RNA sequence: AGUAGAAACAAGGGCCUUUU
């Protein structure tokens, strides 16, 4: 999964993380849009299922 | 400083005396070397009993004096003797110190801020410990294991390489100021060195210890060992704890080091050229070693030359071979003979020809060698040993544990031997069609019978029937094998020996330059052929990642994206050194010369023409925006001046800039079309291809003056020109003198002007008018 | 490397590489050649740099590459065509736009010798350019372009680094035209000698020399006298089936008396609890005074064997009076001074101050080595080696360091296998003079490292604990220290290895002792002990060590490894055979022939016969000497032969009989190998019951 | 590079007592503390040091003139005490890219009377409730939050 | 200890690539695709310590 | 005395060369 909001240590337990260069986002200006670039995470994890 | 003063004092005493000022004038500086070893010899033959005795004393070791009294270190805390004020003979600056000394520094003593540094300086011991941490054991069992001896790697190395490409890079990571001049190999890797460079700086260590590290980092520990079991460095590494005579103790370690993938990539790019360069006639050989030189991948993060790392592997497969031998580089006595493997032990020989009728009469001239020969051979899971004696399999002995290959290893020695009677009279099967020439390029008969074989699996039958069979006689029923593979049988082929064991892999420390023809197939010294085109499969299609193919016929894009890459190319090719290119205009401000350039005014035409002018403006903007103060991002300028060409207009600029072909470039974020990296500022990357940007000036990314030496260049001593340093190297003017120190004991005189010919090509061409 | 061309094709293009080779082939010069012609020919190739003429035309044309006679042809082809004057030499390049030959050079002398030369030989007939791998030139016209130079300057530094990192930067393989021939520098004795040195039928090293480079090979008189020689040899060959192996013959006298420095089996010692406050060698041997055990010995004049016992009983006084000083050290007086060697020193006297009165006045004949003497066969080794298999009433003699954590079965098999065998052999007697051999031997190495040119006190003790009986009684069983004796060291002024410092060993026993064995001691009645009372022996004698053997008995902790190897191979080897875990049951089960009693074979599992073997190393370390040494490499030949024997393999050998005299040539006073060579006689015959090749 | 010597270059024989603006951008400075800074940079007006590894802003010296900064790109967490005492005239501020995880870390940030703008982006703050309004109610004096005033007022370009 | 987020995916610290939907193209396996084109994914290159 | 071997030590230089 993606994330731009690194981990805390208690919630994200089962979790492994990185970080996998940058990113960006858009947001307006006046009658415009912009775009304002951010770091990125990537978050890793194991886990079943069934039917 | 004041140091530095003490230092030239005591220069100045020692010159004072005749013997010192004597040997510090004459000879050259590389006499230290050996001043170095006629001081501080002595050794002892058991260091364990000495040890013993001497640790026995009440203050065995040596020590720093000065460094213990800057660390307020007394000479006792509850009464333990610390240190005493004496001199040693050697040093006569060091004093005796005790045991006890040592530990009262780790316990209480001079706390440091950082020391993580140390989890770079040994980080293959790091990797071996956490590929370790990631492995899940399984049970242990007890049997016998077939352990073949042979030569492998232990030690996983990404980027390996030699040791001249190491001792350069030991120096611009650590020791810049007293640094040689620029070698090649550091103007194509500068990413690496950057890297290498941003970790070990600013930072209080030992350097000695750093590039001791650095080699083993760059090493492949090679042995010879016995193995059993998978190849793969992951595993020789712990070997020890796998597996013995007896033992075993299983354990997963497939998903671990990613590195025969690149081993298999690059062999399969290998054949991909060698079939593209087999596709001419006349100048396959040029065609391959074009493709090559036009040719690159990645590795991890960075971008390597193919060439580079086809010098640096030790892959022996009748791809790699091909290719290491257009480049002339040489390599080992091992040969290939379509799928298998070989190597000689013993014996000689000439070639001697013999001829065969194909259907009812068709003379076809074969080749085969005279006196009796030993080789080692190597099949999937499977080895042999046998021997030849004129166009005869003597013997041979196996040590497999398959019957299919054992059984194709077998019919495939038996070609190359020329064994048999099909040799002597071929099939029916076979016809001139078949013979040779799909195009023109005849095919010996060897390869004929070998895809024949190939083919059908009764082919296979029929030729091991052409071995002589008997029936088993008594106590050799064990070393026998029938027509399928069997151990043993009532009634067994001719001159066979099988068991259970491996066959020795040999071994020979030895290197050889061979050559290769028109037709692509090798020579070494002799009428024997180490490789082909015709050992290797096929064809077959794969989809190559993180490569650059950057050759016309090696291209799969279209007229509108090549047009784009070849104006951003000769955009770049502006980035060089004299007035009329841009790091001059910049360096004068003339922010507006760039727009008229020629280069831009031929990549207009892909510019949208319905918005062409406010682009323009955009464009303009930004580059007096940047050029006015000097802080710029060369990145940039070199993306948005193609839009610059035009008038500036009005209207509502929306983030992208397009050409006509519905692909655009944005400024200030990286895409499909025109990416890059502070990590490596030496490259662009346009629809995939990669673009190698000239180090002729550093803007604010670019680092540690690595990014002038390309616009630099040597020229006739002046002594009238200054010298200075090499941080002060930026401030000179296009197309002047200075001189200047180059690593020790060396003083030369550059300039700022680059030559980007090279001298292959001078030299190809020059030789080639002359065979004339 | 390997090559001069691998070398060249390091920096250079193999193209070039392959020119000067065919170049010096053609010459056939030296191929150490290769690589400034090589050089030359390049700098040719990048001075072209594909120039052009205002006829859109090339402008220079090489003529350096090609052979020499095509290029005198084309040399003149051009001086006609362009009506131009033939030049006497040849030269490299031409050009067009001024229609006049160039010649390059390049030296790396900083000096215009070679310009000098080459404007010498050629004046000013056409262009030459000399450049210099520092940065210089010298030429005879205007300069070439701004590009040639720039590119020309830096190649030549490129290469110039690469060579002086090679040390061929030198006139070998950058010479000038004159210094191109290299020879050893042949004086005037050295073929003196080469010419007296040659063998018989030659006097001179040319005549040599022209028989080995035209020697021709004769096979027929070469077998003839190979059957010649073959036949005034006759080499005896002996399938041993016919010519078996007699038995050793031992040398006859007196018995092989007690050698090693402490007692084993007689050693009686006492015994308390130790605290880990107290735990040096200076305050136990207090400690255990204390109680007045210690100081309850009083022995008396009359001994029962030995000699000197005056000075022994002085030394005991002494000893005693220093350990209620609560100093652990001696005096030097009349007594001591006898029994440590002290003043006998041999005093030197130099032949300078010689003459023959005072020869005759004093014999100074060569010194008479009096190489030991033999003995017989010793009946006392059997008892040690049944009394050191038994247990001791404790364990942990020995001390060993801790187990490290498991992750995965293998360490697990290991460090149960390790435990059981430790467990095992820790309570064996031969496992407490282990302990007590290492940790005299440590105290004794330190004392000698602090404090020679002095008499000092050390005990002989050592450390153990008690064994653990069940949950019931007193749980977790204590620790002990027990002393077995005293010992004395004597200026141990180790100036250098293999040097000798005389000890001197008082221990305690209750068990009386043989003239036959215990020779050397001089042994006291001391008086009574308790267990009920039973009187007190004292043996004394005298003895001496050095560096190594401290050192090695020190480190006693081999026989482990050797016996735990044996064992864990056995166990291996057959539990892979059939592919199961068997090894507690061949630990068990499997039977090892240990002995022979009432003429018949004795056996017991493996688990209780590790205790021989590792009984065999200690001795092994223990009587370790030159003449057990050559025993143990040659005996070898027996066992292999024995081997063969027992596969029907048909044997052979040259002469046996010298094989037997070597073996028995080296058995002298030294218990082991007598010990071996009469079982390993015994050996022989019992095999002979089941094999051939030995006689009786 | 260096902050040293991008200093000392940027600095063109100029003294450091009468230039208005400095930028330090795509540097680095060792524990990522300030390294060739003095009070002898009075006319100082504007600074800017972004992406240049730095974690604390404690060795900054006195500079009053100065009415404008820039530490994005950094991890700065905790030391806003040392703006006021050194720079009590300042009134625009930009933080975005740094290390900010509760309120308590932003108070001192009220004794900056002359405070107009401020710029908090990407931070872990504005992953909170009530956030612009809390920060308004506690820095009362301040108009503008990261571009936008109360009612989403876009501010103008300069 | 506190207890560890538990669900498969993520809700608030979560994020997400956007682009426009073709009704011919509504299948996962041909949308994973269109977004691998532009080269945004091969762009996110994990360094190797976490 | 003693060690060990097929010769060497049994101090040498001008005062120097203690914890299982």
């Amino acid at each position: 999964e993606f994330s731009i909001r690194e981990p805390n240590l208690e919630k994200h337990q089962k979790y492994t993380v990185f970080e996998a260069g940058h990113t960006t986002v858009r947001m307006k200006k006046g009658e415009s849009v912009i775009g304002r670039e951010v770091p990125l995470y990537l978050y890793c994890r194991t886990t079943a299922l069934s039917k | 400083m004041s140091l530095l003063l003490t230092i030239a004092k005591e220069y100045k005493r020692l010159c004072q005396d005749a013997k010192a000022a004597q040997m510090m004038t004459v000879g050259t500086v590389s006499n230290y070397t050996t001043f170095k070893k006629w001081t501080t010899s002595r050794k002892e033959k058991n260091p364990s009993l000495r040890m013993r005795w001497a640790m026995s004393s009440k203050f065995p070791i040596i020590a720093n004096k000065r460094m213990l009294e800057e660390a307020q270190i007394p000479k006792e805390h509850n009464n333990v003797a610390l240190w005493e004020d004496t001199e040693d003979v050697s040093k006569r600056d060091h004093v005796l110190a005790s045991a006890s000394c040592i530990n009262y520094w780790n316990f209480c003593g001079p706390c440091v801020n950082n020391s993580e540094v140390i989890k770079e300086v040994y980080k293959s011991r790091f990797g071996r410990l956490e590929r370790r941490k990631e492995i899940m054991w399984k049970e242990l069992r007890f049997t016998l294991v077939d352990r073949q001896r042979r030569r492998v790697d232990t030690q996983p190395v990404e980027q390996r390489l030699r040791t001249g490409e190491i001792k350069d890079l030991q120096m611009w990571t650590l020791f810049e100021d007293e640094a040689p001049l620029a070698s090649k190999f550091i103007l194509d890797n500068y990413g690496l060195v950057k890297e290498m460079r941003s970790k070990f700086a600013n930072k209080p260590l030992n350097k000695e210890v750093v590039a001791h590290m650095l080699e083993k980092q760059f090493n492949p520990e090679s042995r010879f060992l016995p193995v059993f079991g998978a190849i793969r460095p992951e595993r020789m590494e712990l070997i020890h704890a796998l597996g013995g005579e007896t033992w075993i103790q299983e354990a997963n370690t497939a998903g671990i080091s990613n590195v025969d993938q690149r081993k298999n990539d690059i062999r399969a790019v290998c054949r991909k050229v060698c079939l593209a360069a087999n596709a001419s006639i006349m100048n396959a050989k040029s065609k391959l070693v074009e493709y090559i030189k036009s040719t690159s991948m990645r590795i991890g993060e960075t971008e390597r030359k193919l060439e580079e790392l086809i010098l640096e592997t030790d892959d022996v497969s009748p791809e790699v071979t091909l290719c290491k031998s257009a480049l002339g580089g040489q390599l080992g006595k091992t040969l290939s003979f379509g799928p298998m493997l070989l190597k000689k032990i013993s014996g000689s020989g000439v070639k001697v020809k013999d001829t065969v009728y194909i259907q009812g009469v068709r003379a076809v001239q074969f080749e085969y060698w005279s006196e009796q020969e030993e080789f080692y051979g190597e099949y999937k899971s499977a080895t042999a040993l046998f021997s030849r004696k004129e166009r005869s399999l003597e013997w041979i002995t196996i040590g497999g544990g398959i019957n299919e290959d054992r059984k194709r290893l077998l019919a495939m020695c038996m070609i190359f031997c020329r064994d048999g009677d099909y040799f002597k009279d071929a099939p029916a099967t076979i016809t001139m069609a078949d013979l040779s020439t799909k195009l023109g390029r005849e095919i010996p008969y060897q390869y004929v019978m070998m895809n024949w074989i190939q083919k059908s699996e009764d082919n296979l039958e029929a030729l091991l029937y052409s071995r002589g069979i008997v029936e088993t006689n008594p106590g050799k029923m064990g070393s026998s094998m029938g027509i399928d593979g069997s151990k043993r049988a009532i009634k067994s082929l001719r001159a066979v020996t099988i068991q259970s064991g491996k066959i020795d892999m040999p071994e020979s420390k030895e290197k050889i330059h061979l050559e290769l023809s028109d037709n692509l197939e090798a020579f070494d010294s002799s009428g024997r052929i180490v490789a082909t085109i015709l050992d290797l499969p096929s064809d077959k299609k794969v989809t190559f990642q993180d490569v650059s193919f950057q050759h016309p016929d090696l291209a799969v894009l279209r007229d509108e994206k090549t047009a784009i890459t070849k104006g951003y190319e000769a955009l770049i090719k502006r980035l060089g050194t004299g007035d009329n290119d841009i790091p001059s205009l910049i360096a004068k401000k003339d922010y507006l010369s760039l727009y008229n350039l020629p280069e831009v005014k031929l990549m207009a035409p892909l510019i949208r023409p319905n918005r062409k002018g406010v682009y323009s403006r955009v464009a303009r903007k930004l580059v007096s925006t940047q050029v006015t103060t000097g802080h710029y991002s060369l990145h940039e300028l070199i993306k948005v001046l193609p839009f610059t060409y035009f008038a500036p207009k009005q209207g509502m600029f929306e983030g992208r800039l397009f050409f006509s072909n519905d692909s655009f470039v944005e400024p200030g974020v990286n895409n499909n079309v025109f990416s890059w990296s502070k990590a490596d500022s030496s490259k662009i990357y346009c629809h995939g291809i990669a673009i190698r940007v000239p180090l002729v000036v550093g803007d604010e990314h670019m680092d540690t003056s690595l990014a002038l030496l390309e616009g630099f260049s040597v020229c006739e001593n002046d002594p009238r020109a200054p010298m200075v340093t090499r941080q002060d190297l930026i401030d000179v003017g296009f197309g002047q003198k200075v001189r200047l120190f180059v690593g020790q004991g060396s003083v030369r005189t550059f300039k700022r002007t680059a030559s980007q010919r090279a001298a292959s090509s001078d030299v190809n061409k020059n030789v080639k008018k002359i065979k004339m | 490397s390997k090559t001069f061309a691998e070398i060249a094709e390091a920096f250079l293009e193999p193209e070039a590489v392959r020119i000067a080779k065919e170049a010096v082939e053609e010459y056939g010069d030296h191929e150490r050649k290769i690589i400034q012609i090589g050089i030359h020919f390049q700098v040719c190739c990048m001075f072209c740099d594909e120039y052009l003429s205002t006829n859109g035309s090339d402008r220079f044309v090489l003529i350096e590459g090609r052979k020499r006679g095509t290029a005198v042809s084309l040399q003149n082809e051009l001086c006609k065509s362009y009506d131009l004057e033939p030049l006497p030499f040849l030269c490299d390049i031409f050009d067009r736009e001024e229609k006049q030959f160039v010649e390059i050079g390049i030296t790396r002398k900083a000096d215009d010798s070679y310009f000098q030369s080459k404007f010498g030989k050629l004046g000013n007939s056409c262009k030459i350019f000399v450049f210099s791998y520092d940065g210089r030139l010298d030429k005879n016209c205007e300069g070439p372009m701004e590009e040639q130079k720039l590119r020309i300057f830096s190649f030549l530094a490129t290469a110039a680094d690469f060579l002086r990192k090679e040390n061929m930067f030198n006139e070998i393989f950058l010479p000038d035209n004159e210094e191109t021939i290299i020879e050893m520098k042949k004086g005037k004795t050295f073929l003196e000698l080469r010419d007296e040195s040659v063998p018989l039928p030659f006097q001179t090293y040319e005549q040599m020399k022209d028989y080995c480079e035209k020697f021709k090979g004769n096979p027929r008189e070469l077998a003839s006298k190979v059957s010649q020689m073959q036949s005034n040899i006759k080499l005896p060959i002996k399938h041993y089936e016919q010519n078996k192996f007699r038995q050793i013959r031992l040398p006859k006298g007196p018995m092989a008396p007690y050698t090693h420095k402490f007692l084993m089996e007689e050693a009686w010692m006492f015994t308390k609890i130790s605290d880990p406050e107290r735990s040096r060698a200076g305050e136990i041997l207090i400690d255990f005074f204390k109680k007045g055990n210690l100081s309850a010995i009083r022995p008396k004049d009359k001994p029962l064997q030995g000699k000197y016992p005056i000075h022994y009983k002085n030394l005991w006084n002494q000893i005693k009076a220093a350990i209620a000083d609560r100093t652990m050290v001696i005096n030097e007086n009349d007594h001591s001074e006898f029994l440590g060697g002290i003043g006998r020193a041999s005093k030197k006297i130099p032949e300078i101050s010689l003459t023959q009165d005072v020869i005759t006045t004093e014999g100074l004949k060569q010194s008479e080595n009096k190489l030991p003497e033999p003995r017989s066969f010793p009946r006392w080794f059997n008892a040690e080696w049944m009394w050191a298999i038994k247990d001791s009433d404790l364990t942990g003699w020995v001390p060993m360091a801790e187990y490290p954590p498991a992750d995965n079965e293998l360490e697990d098999y290991a460090e149960h296998l390790n435990k059981t065998m430790e467990g095992v052999l820790q309570g064996t007697n031969c496992a407490r003079e282990m302990g007590k051999c290492i940790l005299t031997v440590g105290a004794l190495m330190t004392e000698c490292r602090l404090f020679p040119g002095k008499i000092k006190v050390v005990p002989i003790y050592a450390r153990s604990k008690e064994r653990k009986s069940m949950q019931e009684g007193l749980p977790v069983p204590s620790e002990m220290d027990c002393l077995f004796g005293i010992c004395v060291k004597s200026k141990s002024h180790l100036n250098k290895d293999d040097g000798m410092y005389t000890i001197i060993t008082f221990e305690f026993s209750i068990r009386e002792p043989n003239l036959e064995k215990h020779q050397k001691y001089t042994v006291f009645e001391a008086g009574h002990t308790t267990v009920r009372e039973v009187p007190l022996y004292l043996y004394c004698r005298t003895t001496a060590l050095s560096k190594i053997k401290n050192d090695w008995l020190s480190k006693a902790r081999r026989c482990f490894i050797t016996t735990m190897d044996t064992v864990e191979t056995i166990c291996l080897r057959e539990s892979a055979k059939a592919e199961e875990n068997l090894v507690e049951k061949t630990l068990n089960e499997k039977q090892m022939w240990i002995g022979k009693k009432n003429g018949e074979l004795i056996a017991q599992p493996l688990r209780e016969a590790l205790r021989v073997q590792l009984v065999q190393q200690f001795y092994f370390c223990i009587y370790n000497d030159s003449q057990l040494e050559g025993f143990c490499n040659e005996q070898k030949k027996i066992l292999m032969a024995l081997e063969g024997d027992k596969k029907n393999k048909s044997s052979f050998g040259f002469n046996p009989e010298g094989l037997l005299e070597k073996i028995e040539e080296c058995l002298i006073n030294n218990p082991m190998c007598l010990f071996m060579a009469q079982r390993l006689n015994e050996l022989v015959i019992e095999a002979s019951k089941r094999g051939a090749k030995f006689f009786k | 590079m260096d902050m040293k010597k991008r200093i000392h270059l940027e600095l063109r024989n100029r003294t450091p007592s009468d230039v208005k603006e400095l930028v330090l951008d795509n540097c680095r400075s060792y524990e990522g503390k300030i390294e060739g800074l003095t009070d002898e940079f009075e006319e100082l007006e504007f600074l800017s040091t972004i992406n240049v590894g730095l974690a604390s802003v404690a060795n900054l010296p006195k500079l009053n003139k100065l009415k404008k900064l820039e530490l994005s790109d950094n991890r700065v967490s905790g030391g806003l005490e040392v703006l006021a005492e050194k720079c009590p005239n300042l009134t625009h501020l930009n933080l975005s890219g740094n290390k900010i995880k509760d309120l308590g870390t932003i108070e001192p940030l009220k004794k900056l009377e002359n405070l107009k703008s401020l710029d908090l982006f990407n931070c872990e703050v504005t992953n909170l409730n009530d956030y612009r309004e809390n920060v308004f109610k506690l820095l009362p004096q301040l108009t503008y939050l990261d571009g936008y005033d109360r009612d989403d007022k876009e501010a103008p370009d300069s």
